[PDB]
């Protein structure tokens, strides 16, 4: 018997991505069309001998959540349930309070899979990786550049046993090239440190890469599993199109129906491209690389259409021009307006990949990046929208450029 | 009655126009500029003009002589082997003026009005004295050179190149009348006839200033080529409005020449001058531009206040703003944004301009 706990975060960790963040919670948020922690629960239940999924993170238990954990309780017949924390206690924090309801049943193993990384997911690969060695801790990583492992938590090892012998969360020099993937496989015995780090905070919350992982290194008790699969980090509102780009990638091999084929009385299609069933897209149109469409999206005539994410309800107008832009629920985009925004991938493989902090900004500049629109954002006809953030509910009169307009 | 048009001479301004054709031979509203001289001054009587070119310019040469044909009346070519500026091709010229003691019309090229030139010979015999000037309305006296006039003669009493002191509100016009005792004036040298000749003579005060009613531009610069057009899209539409093409997609004043072909499904917005050639796709949404000769502008583009040169190919879904000149033959690749690109002839872009600069 298996378990899975994805750490989903709460309002607070949300708040990096800010202008999609305010109608929906981040962990639902659709890349790739399906919303983000539809792919751990996924890949979960593809598992042999997963009995539950458990979902721990401080969000109100509201409408939008409740919904996706009957859809998908229904959808991959396995028990989704949310395990609702009293307070932000850190990401290990609420692994060692929801203890009993973990250890229920006496599981073999259980992931802990943190809901913001977009991985290939090798679940079954670190499993039997485990099911060899039966250590406390096992981690996932990858290799990274030596200039992006500084972002990320990286991972010192020795190469016989595959155990870590150092970890630092965010170093200042390079001290190795392999990060910490999110994707953790745990054995029972290892509430059993987590326990003596709550203890040491008595004489609540936790934090499980500073308390745990750097300080048990070179014990013996964590060790590693090293991925080539695709992995990303959708830290800022921007990143989820890149975790988009690379989940459309992963569909040519695991969902080859929901990728939009070439149709005679359909739109032209270039390279990858999700389209929703339920929405009409003119005939005019061509849908470039990396285009997910959501529900209900209606697509006008001669609308370009490259490296960007529909929400559900938005219309586009006719002859709009849309590159690397995320199009927000129910927002509108009129006729021969061009909403453009500048490629920013946060891949850790990149040397001139960007440094991914808080701040959008450099020197008062605003960073070009990734075009937002919040929900039910009216952009104006023959109209150009370049670089900028318009936050929810804006009806906008004139052309912006490199603005976060509030 | 005879008329020496100051033409040549490199118009610095809208340099990428300029560096294939010469300034007087690009095409305003379907029409070369030294043409709607030349017509509308032997709409005036003239017999014969005179053209003065140092820029070695044989389809000048080619066009104007089909055109000695075309119009009626004689064309004489001063030829001027360095630049002698403005003042230099009167005196290059100044047998051929001092033929006959009557005055003569001085006109530059660059400048766009309703031309009153019987009205101006009313005013030069009314005066009666050397050299008459003519006069406009500027809102931005900031930016040239102002021309103090007294009211019920229109006499000058000073002449001021610079701003910035509020003496006057009119502006020269480049029109003058000058008499054959004014070029009797003028040197071989190549002085400008503004800076040192109109100064002195206006010091003697033997100049005297004429006014037009409306409609002025110079279009030496390209922004002020686009409100030329505008202007000229004004005038053309409450003088000969059946000249301008209407349609269900057309929407303002404009001008389409025949050999032109405008797509289905297309909104050709206001003050909009295709010529001759130009072919306009599926639905490309055009205001304020100029689209000169052979030039294809593909479908779902958007174009606002743009100059579009000879032999283009703009792209699909290319937004081009804020006057970015193309020159002759740029090729402009599709899903692009051009923003005060003055582009170079012969280019191929495939990357975005966001901010207005000179791609080469
Ligand atoms: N339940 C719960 N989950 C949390 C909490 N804080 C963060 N998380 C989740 O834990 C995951 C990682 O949290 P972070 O603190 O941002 O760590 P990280 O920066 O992604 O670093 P790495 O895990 O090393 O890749 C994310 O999915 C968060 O949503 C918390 O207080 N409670
Ligand atoms: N033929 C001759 N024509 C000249 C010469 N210099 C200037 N011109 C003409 O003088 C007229 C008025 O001068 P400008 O208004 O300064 O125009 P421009 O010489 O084209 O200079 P820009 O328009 O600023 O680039 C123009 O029609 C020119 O063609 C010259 O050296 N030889």
């Amino acid at each position: 018997m298996l378990k899975a706990v994805i750490l989903i975060g709460g309002p607070q960790k949300g708040t990096r991505f800010r202008p999609l963040s305010f109608e929906v919670p981040k962990p639902l948020f659709p890349v790739a069309g399906v919303p983000m922690i539809q792919h751990h629960i996924e890949a979960c239940a593809q598992v042999p001998g997963m009995q539950e999924i458990l979902l721990i993170g401080f969000y109100q238990p509201d409408e939008p959540l409740t919904q996706f954990l009957e859809a998908a309780q229904q959808e991959f017949n396995l028990p989704v349930r949310y395990l609702q924390e009293f307070a932000p206690l850190g990401t290990g924090g609420g692994l060692y309070h929801f203890r009993d309801q973990i250890l229920a049943g006496s599981p073999e193993a259980f992931f802990v899979l943190n809901a913001d990384v977009c991985s290939d997911f090798p679940l079954s690969a670190m499993l039997e990786a485990h099911r060899r060695q039966r250590h406390p801790f096992l981690l996932l990583g990858t290799t990274a550049n030596r200039t992006q492992s500084l972002n990320y938590g990286c991972i010192v090892e020795n190469p016989q046993t595959h155990e870590v012998l150092h970890y630092v969360e965010k170093p200042s020099t390079f001290i190795s090239d392999i990060i910490n993937c999110g994707i953790y496989l745990f054995s029972p015995e290892a509430l059993k440190p987590l326990r003596d780090v709550f203890q040491r905070n008595q004489q609540g919350t936790i934090r499980l890469e500073q308390d745990v992982f750097s300080a048990l290194a070179g014990q013996g008790q964590i060790y590693v599993h090293l991925t080539d699969g695709i992995w990303s980090q959708i830290k800022s509102a921007g990143s989820a199109l890149y975790a988009s780009r690379l989940y459309l990638s992963r569909y040519q091999d695991t969902h080859p129906e929901r990728l939009a084929k070439h149709t005679p009385g359909g739109p032209w299609i270039r390279g990858n491209v999700y389209i929703h069933p339920t929405a009409k897209v003119a005939p005019s149109a061509v849908l470039g690389p990396n285009v997910s469409i959501g529900k209900g999206v209606t697509v006008g005539e001669g609308v370009r259409l490259r490296e960007s994410i529909v929400l559900h309800g938005a219309t586009l107008q006719e002859h709009t021009c849309v590159l690397h832009s995320i199009v927000g629920w129910g927002s509108t985009v009129g006729r021969w307006a061009r909403v453009e925004g500048t490629p920013s991938d946060p891949n850790p493989n990149d040397p001139r990949a960007r440094m991914d902090s808080e701040s959008l900004f450099k020197d008062g500049k605003l960073l070009p990046a990734i075009t937002i629109l919040g929900c039910r954002v009216r952009i104006p006809a023959e109209v150009l929208i370049l670089n900028s953030i318009v936050l929810p509910h804006k009806e906008l009169s004139r052309s912006f450029t490199n603005q976060i307009i509030l | 009655m005879k008329a020496l048009i100051l033409v040549g001479g490199y118009g610095t301004r809208l340099r990428p126009l300029t560096l294939s054709t010469p300034k007087p031979l690009v095409d305003f509203c379907n029409k070369p500029i030294l043409l709607h001289q030349v017509e509308a001054l032997a709409a005036a009587g003239v017999d014969h003009v005179i053209l003065a070119v140092s820029y070695m310019s044989q389809v000048l040469e080619k066009e104007m002589k089909a055109q000695e044909q075309r119009l009626g009346i004689r064309i004489s070519m001063s030829h001027e082997e360095e630049p002698l500026g403005t003042a230099g091709p009167l005196a290059l010229a100044r047998d051929l003026l001092s033929e006959t003691a009557d005055p003569f019309f001085v006109l530059n090229s660059d400048v766009i009005c309703d031309f009153p030139f019987q009205a101006m010979v009313q005013f030069h015999r009314h005066h009666g004295q050397e050299g008459s000037i003519l006069v406009t309305k500027v809102e931005e006296p900031s930016k040239y050179g102002v021309v103090v006039c007294e009211a019920d003669t229109g006499r000058i009493h000073r002449f001021v190149e610079k701003p910035q002191v509020f003496v006057s509100n009119k502006i020269n016009a480049g029109m003058y009348i000058l008499s054959p005792a004014v070029l009797q004036r003028i040197q071989l040298q190549p002085t400008s006839i503004e800076k040192e000749v109109f100064p002195i003579m206006a010091k003697e005060g033997q100049l005297y200033a004429m006014e037009l009613q409306g409609f002025w531009m110079d279009i030496g610069q390209p922004k002020d080529f686009l409100t030329g057009m505008c202007l000229f899209l004004q005038s053309l539409r409450q003088k000969q409005p059946e000249r301008l093409c209407s349609g269900p997609g057309i929407v303002g004043n404009v001008l389409v020449d025949p050999s032109a072909r405008i797509g289905q499904n297309c909104s050709i917005g206001p003050n909009v001058s295709l010529g001759p050639g130009v072919v306009v796709e599926d639905g490309v949404c055009i205001r304020r531009c100029t689209v000169l000769r052979d030039a294809r502008i593909r479908s779902h583009s958007w174009l606002e206040s743009c100059i579009v040169g000879w032999r283009c190919r703009v792209g699909q879904w290319v937004r081009m703003e804020n006057v970015t000149v193309l020159g002759e033959d740029v090729i402009v690749n599709d899903e692009l944004y051009l923003n005060g690109a003055s582009v170079l002839p012969h280019k191929s872009i495939g990357e975005s301009v966001p901010e207005p600069r000179i791609i080469m």
